[PDB]
RNA sequence: GCUUGUGCUGUCUUCGUCCA
């Protein structure tokens, strides 16, 4: 397989990925980065949606 | 002439008093029971899979220290004295442990009761790991979480504590004589008064304290020796005492045989 | 011919000395070799 | 890391008393009283159980490397 | 961007706190490999002057 | 790397005798015995048994180095007796003492059980 | 091992394989093609082995 | 003189026993447009300038596997670099050298068990390996202790 | 060259009975075998 | 510091990985057993061995 | 008929060990 084919297969399985701990941590980190970008831009509307999404994804055990 | 008196008796400990024996004889008996009574212990570990958080040699060392039943180990042979190819049923005992955690949550403990005897000498009571009761779980060996498995095959061989301390049948042998210090074998350090700065021995009531007007007796020798033998469970206390006596007799008989053969 | 294991999702696969060093399913860039098949023995001391 | 099988000084088997020790401490017994209940008389054996740190519980929190 | 990137990376990697060509007659040892032999040694190395 | 095998403390090599006896010509009727793969356990027992015999005038032992498992005994007896005979008598006497000690221990254990 | 390959659609086309009838006497079927069905993820071999490929 | 006596039975039961880990690193360097180092098992026919250690513990990919015993000088990472062939095109059917050996041996004073082998790619894009060796060190005469 | 170099071997007699090893040096009958757990190499006759 | 820092000894081959000294020679060497190390030099000739055994012993 | 291969960088920097 080539690099592009491997990345396409990985993206396809990520679309198929219901949940995976490493991927959930990475998504939560990316959401936190997006949240700090929205906070630093004084966007009071986007940050509420990101907080709600983080609350839905979070609350681990 | 030698006399034995037993104070307390149990499966794993006996407290006795030896009288009319030399100090050297009692000390040699203590040393023999500590270092020269043969037992059975795991010596070779074949690891087929180990995905735990513990290193392989860590688990092997822990396995070596597990006490096994060694009642009939006198009928077994030493591995280097056995003419067999590899290991046979007359010089080794084979045990097998297979552990795994099922489920995606929680932790599983691996105990010494999970060791299963697969082969060994026919009709000899050797090989099984020691257990205090029927419901006792034994010694904690490892801990496993999900998708972690341990699968090993151990070989138990006969040996003595001179080669490695895992073969020692005893843990600690208390040993004591002359609680009132009539022989003056020790000189007591003190600040004000030696009598009231030193605790009394636990056998101080077994001997008459010296009279205030008595003078030092230079003809006396140590005569009564108090000793407690504690075992790890691999052997009973009386078995350890008898086999220590037998081992000392065998060593002396070997010396005598070498002397007579020297001619 | 040689087995590997992913550093993230612990998935097993094989490589033929021509594929990129990557996990098949999650695309991690870190993989580990599998344990050998030779006999392993210790002296329990 | 994990409770030693034998006492270092004398070799008494102390590796079968860790869970009972934790149980006794749970019930509210003092550490000295709990060690007395487990029949650990010599202070060499009491040191083994009193000063042990269970590090395997921290090592087990990392995800397994093989499945 | 390679100027700032390489300068910061070189200074932190080697400990010479200056330009790479100006390494001679420049302060050295400002950056060191973290000690990891034991936890207390790591703490001590992180609180050193 | 330089650690000797632990079984060398008690396993006797094929070419190494268990017992080597040489005379000590400085004083009359004295021998030097070299014990291989033995230690204080046998040495102290034999020495303090022999020291109580009327016909034994000198008995001693020393372990030259703790890293080597051997000891050397010096034994001197009266004109009538030979030192080797005294050593054999000492071995037999300790064996008899251990035998009666074991008998009495078994008797007392059976009584108390 | 090979369902996610882009060429697997043409590879599996026309192949003959043993199929579980379910209604079980196994029979042979001819693959007329494949069609991805989104939202129809199913366990293939284990719980984590999610697959969306379907064989017509 | 500040020496101490330690109990051998305590040492046998696990007093001051410790674990030792050492890691080795190697990667494929880029010298030209098509000149690349390769991780592989060298052969005395195709490769020149081999070492005195053994090569039988390597796998097909040139890397040792975890769980294998390693002694000093043994080869744990097999790497070769290409070399412009000599006049051996005079006829050497399968035994003309085109590679030079650049393998990584184990330290001569060390031995142990291979604990973990890591394979990945570097920032540039070539292969990158890390091998960790594990051994146990038991206290002995000449080891340093302090209160 | 002996056909036993770099091959897994087991010891059947002596003080190292039943230990797995690998043959490293073989000149005249005295095979040099490294032991898997003890980090050492020992001489041994080919008979064992 | 002085010529008693180099002296000629007689070899005794022993197990374990340390050099072993009588404790009375620790004063001229100014040595103790808390981690010190010492060097050893082997003569390679009969004349050199005689020099060591008759002058530096 | 089949035969075993024969070696290693340099220059700085830092942290340490035993004396002093
Ligand atoms: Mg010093
Ligand atoms: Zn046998
Ligand atoms: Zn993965
Ligand atoms: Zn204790």
């Amino acid at each position: 397989l080539s690099n592009d084919e491997v990345n396409s297969i990985v993206k396809m399985k990520q679309s198929l990925s219901s949940n995976t701990g490493f991927n959930t941590v990475l998504k939560k980190a990316q959401l936190q980065e997006e949240l700090e970008e929205a906070r630093d831009a004084h966007d009071h509307e986007r940050v509420a949606r990101i907080e709600a999404e983080l609350k839905s994804i979070g609350a681990e055990s | 002439e030698p006399k034995v008196n037993i104070i307390n008796a149990q499966d794993d400990e006996v407290e006795l008093m030896l009288s009319d024996v030399n100090l050297s004889l009692a000390n040699s008996l203590r040393r023999t029971m500590l270092a020269e009574v043969p037992t059975l212990a795991i010596d070779l570990v074949e690891i087929k899979m180990n995905t735990s958080v513990l290193a392989d040699e860590f688990i092997s060392h822990r396995l070596g220290l597990i006490p096994l039943v060694s009642e009939d180990v006198e009928e077994m042979k030493y591995s280097r004295d056995c003419t067999c190819e590899d290991y046979c049923d007359e010089c080794s005992v084979v045990l097998e442990l297979s552990a795994r955690h099922e489920g995606e949550e929680g932790t599983t403990d691996v105990y010494s009761s999970s060791l299963i005897k697969v082969s060994g000498p026919g009709n000899l009571n050797v090989g099984e790991p020691v257990r205090r009761d029927d419901y006792d779980q034994g010694i904690l060996l490892c801990k496993l979480r999900n998708h972690q498995e341990l699968n090993i095959r151990c070989i138990a061989k006969k040996g003595i504590a001179k080669e490695h301390a895992k073969w020692s049948p005893c843990s600690a042998i208390a040993f004591e004589y002359d609680p009132h210090n009539k022989l003056k074998h020790t000189d007591f350090w003190f600040e004000v008064d030696a009598k009231k700065e030193w605790p009394d021995s636990k056998y101080a009531t077994w001997e008459e304290p010296p009279k205030p007007g008595e003078v030092f007796d230079y003809k006396a020798k140590p005569n009564r020796f108090y000793m407690t033998v504690e075992t790890t469970g691999s052997l009973k206390a009386n078995q350890v005492f008898s086999r220590g006596i037998k081992t000392l007799q065998e060593k002396l008989a070997n010396v005598l045989f070498e002397l007579e053969n020297s001619r | 011919g040689v087995k590997y294991t992913c550093g993230a999702c612990a998935h097993n696969f094989s490589l033929n000395k021509s594929d990129p060093v990557r996990c098949k399913e999650c695309g991690h860039r870190v993989i580990y070799k599998a344990r050998t098949k030779r006999m392993i023995q210790f002296d329990a001391r | 890391m994990i409770i030693p099988v034998r006492c270092f000084s004398c070799g008494k088997v102390v590796g079968d008393k860790w869970d009972a020790y934790l149980r006794l401490l749970e019930e509210g017994k003092q550490e000295g009283d709990a060690l007395d209940e487990l029949k650990l008389k010599r202070y060499c054996c009491r040191r083994m159980v009193l000063t042990h740190v269970d590090l395997i519980e921290k090592f087990l929190r990392y995800n397994p490397l093989e499945k | 961007s390679t100027t700032i990137t390489s300068g910061l990376k070189y200074s932190l990697a080697t400990g010479n706190w200056g330009e790479q060509k100006k390494a001679m007659s420049s302060r050295a040892g400002v950056s060191q490999v973290l000690n990891r032999y034991t936890y207390s040694s790591t703490l001590s190395h992180l609180r050193r002057t | 790397m330089n650690a000797p095998d632990r079984f060398e403390l008690f396993i006797l090599p094929d070419d190494v005798p268990k017992l080597k006896i040489t005379p000590d010509s400085r004083v009359p009727n004295c021998i030097i015995i070299k014990f291989e793969r033995e230690d204080h356990t046998l040495a102290n027992l034999l020495r303090e048994e022999l020291a109580l015999y009327p016909d034994v005038t000198f008995v001693a032992y020393k372990v030259e180095h703790p890293l080597f498992a051997n000891f050397v005994m010096r034994l001197q007896t009266e004109e009538g007796t030979r030192p080797k005979q005294a050593l054999e008598r000492a071995c037999a006497s300790i064996i008899n003492k251990l035998k009666t000690l074991d008998h009495k221990f078994n008797e007392e254990w059976n009584i108390k059980n | 091992k090979y369902w996610y390959y882009p060429e697997f659609d043409d590879v599996v086309k026309g192949m003959y394989l043993r199929l579980n009838t379910g209604s079980s006497p196994y029979k042979v079927v001819e693959v007329l093609g494949s069609q991805r069905i989104k939202g129809s993820a199913y366990g293939l071999n284990s719980k984590e082995n999610n697959c969306d490929m379907y064989l017509k | 003189e500040d020496s101490m006596i330690m109990n051998q039975s305590s040492i046998d039961r696990g007093l001051f026993r410790s674990l030792f880990f050492r890691s080795y690193m190697d990667q494929e360097k880029r010298f030209g447009i098509s000149i690349v180092e390769e991780f592989e098992k060298p052969t005395r026919a195709t490769t020149l300038r081999l070492k005195h250690g053994t090569y039988e513990k390597l796998d097909e990919d040139g890397l040792i596997a975890p769980g294998v015993r390693v002694s000093g000088d043994d080869i744990i990472i097999g790497k070769t670099t290409p070399i412009p062939p000599d006049t051996e095109e005079l006829g050497q059917r399968t035994k003309y050298h085109t590679k030079r050996d650049a393998s990584t041996p184990l330290r001569s004073t060390e031995n142990g068990i291979v604990d973990q082998v890591l394979l990945t790619t570097n920032q540039e894009g070539l292969k990158f390996v890390k091998v960790r060796m594990r051994t146990t060190k038991v206290p002995q005469i000449g080891d340093k202790f302090a209160s | 060259r002996d056909p036993t170099l770099n091959k897994t071997v087991k010891i059947r007699q002596g003080g190292y009975k039943g230990k797995i090893g690998i043959v490293k040096e073989a000149n005249g009958d005295r095979f040099r075998v490294e032991l898997h757990n003890p980090n050492k190499t020992i001489p041994i006759p080919c008979s064992f | 510091l002085h010529k008693m820092s180099m002296m000629a000894h007689r070899v005794k081959v022993m197990p374990y990985s340390t050099f072993r000294l009588n404790l009375s020679v620790t004063s001229p060497y100014n040595a103790d057993f808390d981690g010190d190390e010492m060097n050893l030099h082997v003569p390679q000739s009969e004349e050199t061995r005689a020099e060591l055994s008759q002058l530096c012993a």
